[PDB]
RNA sequence: GAAACAUCUCAGUAUCGGGAGGAACAGAAAACGCAACGUGAUGUCGUUAGUAACCGCGAGUGAACGCGAUACAGCCCAAAC
RNA sequence: GACUCGUACGGUCACUGAAUCCUGCCCAGUGCAGGUAUCUGAACACCUCGUACAAGAGGACGAAGGACCUGUCAACGGCGG
RNA sequence: AGCUUUACUGCAGGCUGUCGCUGAGGACUCUCACUCCGGGAGGAGGACACCGAUAGCCGGGC
């Protein structure tokens, strides 16, 4: 047959890429030799095209102007701080070690210094639970307990724009416009509606998958479609 | 009595034991961080170099070339192929890594000609060979009774035509009798059956 | 059918009638060193291996008699033609 | 819209042009590569054995 | 082609990549092995021969030593000191 | 290298196809997944035999996988005499 | 010829053991190769992983 859609994707052509040339800023934590003496003032609040959520512009003491993954409640004028001694308020970024347990955190680092990886979507937030001289236990937004180095820096508060998913798109046109700002091919045609040549589910006189939808993890790309390595399906039982 | 050289050679008969071993475990660390072709002022294996034609003189260059290990990096067929030609994984190239190194080096020095090369070890995923090249235009060499032969026009691009030592061996020209029916005088003359 | 474990008959070796004993030829184990074994390894590579890619045939409804006739005096056995027989049992 | 005559009307784009190296009108001014001699892609001249019968 | 076809065959052909010369390559034996008290660098031509050897031992594939000729040519390092 | 200047309120892979009332029963087969005393399970190394070596024969250990067990149908599908 | 599959035979790919890289003291410690985070200092990891080689299984993706 022909490569299925998932295979055209990898090639990274236009249709499948994100309009990076239209993105504002690779939101990443600042760096500080140490001390923590760093702090800047919120200058503006902008819309981040890449995440359909607001981001805050900031000017630091050393005259450094950069956009920041904004938590909720951060307004212009506000003064944020980034360092080991940074105050324990919303908006400030500091190593989990200095953050008190039970505090909602966002934009957490996987490895200290990576500048943030976890919890960065609209309104999500991690949860610092356990402290240790060795491990800091964070409960990610997926509900998973993540064991992190207490040296991994993170921002206090929950990500801004929460509740964005509550309103339906209502019409194709609204998806269209949003989709156009992401690295995604849209709309979606179901395999079952295609020709056998184009997808493992294609063909037939009527529309239905030609085999059970649950595919093996070891399946080769081109054949791995439907329910990937499903531990189970359905809602019952 | 034993010559100094002999010791260098005797040390490489076993590149995994003794000092040489510790030496390698170190050098590769820097080699790994070097390029594909690094000119070097002195041969790592002096005996071998000298043995293959090397001379501390002008127009005589040495360079370490790094080449990957394993079979051929091949692309699977994109059209009809009987089961015999559907192979990908087990296929291997007919040119040994050492000949590949000799070529990659010579290409780095378009004016020089490959005199010879020798192995200097390998780690888990690559092999290093030091290639001895010669400047066919330097008078220091045009007048050397032991190397001026490499200056003749017909010695141009000698490595790309398999006139090198590892070249001729790889072409299966070692034996002068049995087993060399399809190899000498030339592979292509024997219909590519060697 | 039933068949005598022992009985008189011509021994092609002694060249005279003597008491032979009948046994069922037991399959001899292979050494995997015969030419055919070599050619298999030798001629088997990428893709279909030709004759070496084939598999076991089938069975006839009934097999023929595969027996060994051993002379009671010189101990030298001899082979005979076989006959189709669904089952062969020796008497005594 | 027919793929035929009616689709011929929009054809007013200039691509292949007199090549600076070989003189053939094969220089793709958008690709900056000659389809004839290979100027723009290859220092050597574009040439293939299949441009003639095998034994010739 | 094998009166299908998969090994095999077409064929190391077609085609592709890299490069030399007026010719290239080869070449002074860790050879040969008419086993010898013998030959004596290498190409090539004639033959050896459709022989030995290979092969769903199918279809097909297929040398060499030697011999008769052509032309002839033998040397330089590494190391010891 | 795309996804990705992205990080589960994400984006990948599929099915169904606004709303409204609803969406029963079946895990036997097939698929996916989890578990597993025991059984089965290749090569290297290892043990025995064999061979002045070797081919080779056998043993011990045993991965994923399978047997077996469980979960699962808004998974393929099934809902009769 | 295109397409299908529990047709025949194979080829990718995935999983898994083994060998090499590869080191110190049937479960275990370490650090020095190797990897990753870090501007750096240094941190995490660590003889595993990656990569090369091979073996078994799955394997109309081809
Ligand atoms: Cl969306
Ligand atoms: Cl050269
Ligand atoms: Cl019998
Ligand atoms: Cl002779
Ligand atoms: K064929
Ligand atoms: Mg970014
Ligand atoms: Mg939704
Ligand atoms: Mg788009
Ligand atoms: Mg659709
Ligand atoms: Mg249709
Ligand atoms: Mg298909
Ligand atoms: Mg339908
Ligand atoms: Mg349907
Ligand atoms: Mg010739
Ligand atoms: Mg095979
Ligand atoms: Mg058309
Ligand atoms: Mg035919
Ligand atoms: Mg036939
Ligand atoms: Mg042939
Ligand atoms: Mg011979
Ligand atoms: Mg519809
Ligand atoms: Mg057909
Ligand atoms: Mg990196
Ligand atoms: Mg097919
Ligand atoms: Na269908
Ligand atoms: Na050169
Ligand atoms: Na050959
Ligand atoms: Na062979
Ligand atoms: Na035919
Ligand atoms: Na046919
Ligand atoms: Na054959
Ligand atoms: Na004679
Ligand atoms: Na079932
Ligand atoms: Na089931
Ligand atoms: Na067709």
């Amino acid at each position: 047959g022909r490569r299925i859609q998932g295979q055209r994707r990898g090639r990274g052509t236009s249709t499948f890429r994100a309009p990076s040339h239209r993105y504002k800023a690779d939101l990443e934590h600042r760096k500080v030799e140490d001390g923590d003496v760093i702090a800047g003032t919120v200058v503006d609040i902008e819309h981040d095209p890449a995440r359909s959520a607001p981001v805050a512009a900031v000017e630091f003491e050393d005259g450094d102007r950069r956009l920041i993954l904004a938590p909720e409640g951060v307004g212009v004028g506000d003064e944020l701080q980034v360092g080991v001694s940074a105050e324990i308020a919303p908006g400030n970024t500091l190593p989990l070690a200095e953050i008190p347990e039970g505090v909602p955190v966002c934009n957490v680092e996987s490895s200290p210094g990576d500048g943030g990886k976890f919890a960065r979507a609209s309104g999500v937030n991690a949860q610092l639970l356990t402290h240790d001289r060795n491990v800091a236990v964070v409960k990610l937004p997926s509900g998973e307990m993540k064991r992190l180095d207490p040296q991994c820096r993170a921002t206090i508060g929950v990500v801004a724009g929460g509740g964005r998913t509550d309103k339906p798109f209502v019409k194709a046109g609204n998806k269209h416009h949003k989709m156009k700002a992401r690295g995604t091919k849209w709309p979606n045609v179901r395999g079952v509606a295609m020709n056998a040549v184009d997808h493992p589910f294609g063909g037939g006189g009527r529309q239905h998958p030609g085999k059970p939808k649950s595919i093996s993890r070891n399946a080769p790309p081109g054949r791995k479609v439907g329910d990937i390595a499903s531990k189970r399906t359905g809602r019952g039982g | 009595a034993r010559s100094a050289y002999s010791y260098i050679r005797d040390a490489w008969e076993n590149p995994g034991d003794g000092q040489l071993a510790e030496l390698q475990w170190q050098r590769q660390q820097e080699w790994r961080n070097e390029g594909a072709v690094e000119r070097i002022e002195r041969p790592t294996r002096l005996d071998k170099a000298r043995s293959q034609g090397y001379k501390a003189k002008q127009g005589v260059i040495v360079a370490r070339v790094s080449v990957r290990k394993g079979s051929a990096r091949k692309r699977r067929h994109k059209a009809g192929r009987r089961s015999k030609r559907q192979g990908v994984t087990r296929i291997t190239r007919r040119k040994d890594i050492q000949r590949v190194a000799e070529e990659r080096a010579s290409r780095t020095f378009p004016n020089l000609r490959v005199l010879n090369s020798y192995s200097v070890g390998q780690d888990g995923r690559q092999k290093w060979h030091e290639v001895i090249l010669i400047d066919p235009n330097h008078p220091a060499i045009q007048n050397d009774d032991d190397l001026s032969w490499i200056c003749a026009d017909d010695q141009a691009d000698r490595v790309f035509r398999g006139l090198t030592g590892a070249g001729r061996r790889n072409r299966g020209l070692s034996g002068k009798g049995k087993g060399s029916e399809k190899t000498r005088p030339s592979l292509r003359s024997n219909g590519g059956k060697g | 059918m039933q068949m005598p474990r022992r009985f008189n008959t011509y021994c092609p070796h002694c060249n005279e009638h003597q008491e032979h004993e009948v046994e069922k030829v037991r399959s001899g184990r292979q050494t995997g060193m015969k030419w055919i074994d070599r050619q298999r390894e030798r001629n088997s590579g990428i893709g279909n291996d030709g004759k070496f890619s084939k598999v076991p045939g089938g069975d006839k409804p009934t097999k023929k008699t595969d027996l060994k006739y051993r002379c009671g005096e010189c101990g030298k056995a001899h082979l005979r033609e076989g006959w189709r027989a669904g089952r062969l049992e020796f008497q005594e | 819209t027919g793929a035929g005559t009616p689709s011929q009307g929009k054809k007013n784009t200039t691509t292949h042009t007199k090549c600076r190296r070989c003189g053939e009108k094969s220089y793709h001014t958008k690709k900056k590569v000659c389809s004839s001699c290979g100027f723009g892609k290859s220092a050597k001249r574009r040439d293939y054995e299949w441009q003639s019968k095998a034994g010739e």
